[PDB]
């Protein structure tokens, strides 16, 4: 990332603080509802409006997310152990992680209006595909 | 292929779009995250920074064009093809652009509409435009296939 | 949309395809390239390796259904639609295959042609082959749309 | 990129040798044929069938890819200025490096029939993948 974009990142982030686990579980949310595709992944999960197990899960999407930023200038290393579970593991398409970064900003965009203005919403797009490259490099 | 729900929750909102503002807010923010399409609007004139972007009047004037698209396109959701035909025409054979950008702009749309109504964009309202954007984009693409 | 001679090129070469043999090497080759599609066909065996895949006899038997596909798609060019209704029901509704894949084996089809016919496979042949693949993967994604 | 798929990428460009011009031209033909949309970024070029200025053209993208095989560890350094050129100044469109990454494979599978295995195929990909990751570094 440029140094333009990190700052930008660093102070939308900063923003998000302790809503984060909210606006995780939310884009999952909307996600399943959008591309019902994406729901083959969790079988094993209560899918249903306000389910405490999206909940739980909306968090972890969420504290890897907000490791991310603090890590910012080495995503691959932080990221590492995610890469292997989501590649080897579940063989997650790639493409699932466009619909999840798109949902993320549609979350982010309905929650902090004042925070999201064109220049901070091409940061976090590319802040996104930066995690959805670490995440999908075993491949 | 929307629910009678679906296509009355997606046509109250539409009601509210202030048309001389999303359009150009929706297209401007194409431009500033995705910047490859800029490419195509050369002679628009000034577009070095995302705020000469967004207070450039060709992009403004034009936003309205392609939001008065979508609109004819609400009006006519079981025969989006024929709604479309000539657009699609142009696109690919006068402007060559590649029909992935469609999905960005739709996509791009879908954000600007959740940043306008905040907490009434809820998850199953975003789903049935979801389904909009898509058909609209395909619609488009049709002079490719 | 094939001009008359794209059509009378693409079947001439159709014709001299060993269908026991493409099929085969077109799914095992999607298996390699793109390891994420494995997860669809977990039930086929030993995938571990390329020469476990592509001596997996599931995969060659597989690869000649989904070639006998694309064979009855080049003989009704005008209706694809019609030809794919219950194999788009399918994918879609039952298995929840992403349609991106579609264009991805579309494409993998296309390399294996070129390996098996060398120079034969002129930049014009390759040129009608990619309108077919396109236009396969589109009717095979009209179920989602 | 992983020890085995350096090892298949730099057997693979050795066999390739000296016709790798001739093969960078014929992809470029191939994806005009194919693609007509990636036209436009060449209007002062001539683009009918062996034209000079294509294959003037096919050598220089070879040579940029041969020279990338031989700095296979240090691809963003060595690739920098095309970067730049490509995505600041000519704006290329990120969906053209697959169309141009697919029609190298299939010039290769034409050419080198028993080089051309499913292990060889899957290593060409991620390595003209890495390429275009980089070519588009800059959005
Ligand atoms: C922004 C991108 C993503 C991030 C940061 C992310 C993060 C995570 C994290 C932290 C975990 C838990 C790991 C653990 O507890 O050991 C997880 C699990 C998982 N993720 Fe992701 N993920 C992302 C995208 C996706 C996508 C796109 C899918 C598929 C649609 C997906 C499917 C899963 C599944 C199925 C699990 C395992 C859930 C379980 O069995 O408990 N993830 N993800
Ligand atoms: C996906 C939804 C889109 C819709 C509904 C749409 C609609 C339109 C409409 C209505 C026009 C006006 C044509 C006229 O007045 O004759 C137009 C022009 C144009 N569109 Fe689009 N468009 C879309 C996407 C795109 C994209 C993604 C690009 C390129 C990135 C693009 C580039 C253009 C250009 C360059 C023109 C001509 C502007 C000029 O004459 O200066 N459009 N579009
Ligand atoms: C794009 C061209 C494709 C065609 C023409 C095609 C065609 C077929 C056909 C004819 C069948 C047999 C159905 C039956 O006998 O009832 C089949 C089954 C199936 N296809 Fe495809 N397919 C295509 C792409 C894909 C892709 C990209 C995937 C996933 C990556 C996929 C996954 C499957 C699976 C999992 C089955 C069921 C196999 C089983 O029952 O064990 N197909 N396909
Ligand atoms: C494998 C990916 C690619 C490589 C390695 C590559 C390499 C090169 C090289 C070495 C140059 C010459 C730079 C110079 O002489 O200073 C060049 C120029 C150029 N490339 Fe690429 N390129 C690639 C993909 C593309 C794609 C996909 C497009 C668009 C479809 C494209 C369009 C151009 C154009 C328009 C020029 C300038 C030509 C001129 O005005 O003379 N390139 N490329």
């Amino acid at each position: 990332l440029s140094p333009a974009d990190k700052t930008n990142v660093k102070a939308a982030w900063g923003k998000v603080g302790a809503h984060a686990g909210e606006y995780g579980a939310e884009a999952l949310e909307r996600m399943f509802l959008s591309f019902p595709t994406t729901k083959t992944y969790f079988p094993h999960f209560d899918l249903s409006h306000g389910s405490a197990q999206v909940k739980g899960h909306g968090k972890k999407v969420a504290d890897a997310l907000t490791n991310a930023v603090a890590h910012v200038d080495d995503m691959p290393n932080a990221l590492s152990a995610l890469s292997d579970l989501h590649a080897h593991k579940l063989r997650v398409d790639p493409v699932n992680f466009k619909l999840l970064s798109h949902c993320l900003l549609v979350t982010l965009a309905a929650h902090l209006p004042a925070e999201f203005t064109p220049a901070v919403h091409a940061s976090l797009d590319k802040f996104l595909a930066s995690v959805s490259t670490v995440l999908t490099s075993k491949y | 292929h929307l629910t009678p729900e679906e296509k009355s929750a997606v046509t109250a909102l539409w009601g509210k779009v202030n048309v001389d503002e999303v359009g150009g807010e929706a297209l401007g923010r194409l431009l500033v995250v995705y910047p490859w399409t800029q490419r195509f609007f050369e002679s628009f004139g000034d577009l070095s920074t995302p705020d000469a972007v967004m207070g450039n009047p060709k992009v403004k004037a034009h936003g309205k064009k392609v939001l008065g698209a979508f609109s004819d396109g609400l009006a006519h959701l079981d025969n989006l093809k024929g709604t479309f035909a000539t657009l699609s025409e142009l696109h690919c054979d006068k402007l060559h652009v590649d029909p992935e950008n469609f999905r960005l702009l739709g996509n791009v749309l879908v954000c600007v509409l959740a940043h306008h109504f905040g907490k009434e964009f809820t998850p199953p309202v975003q789903a049935a435009y979801q389904k909009v954007v898509a058909g609209v984009a395909n619609a488009l693409a049709h002079k490719y296939h």
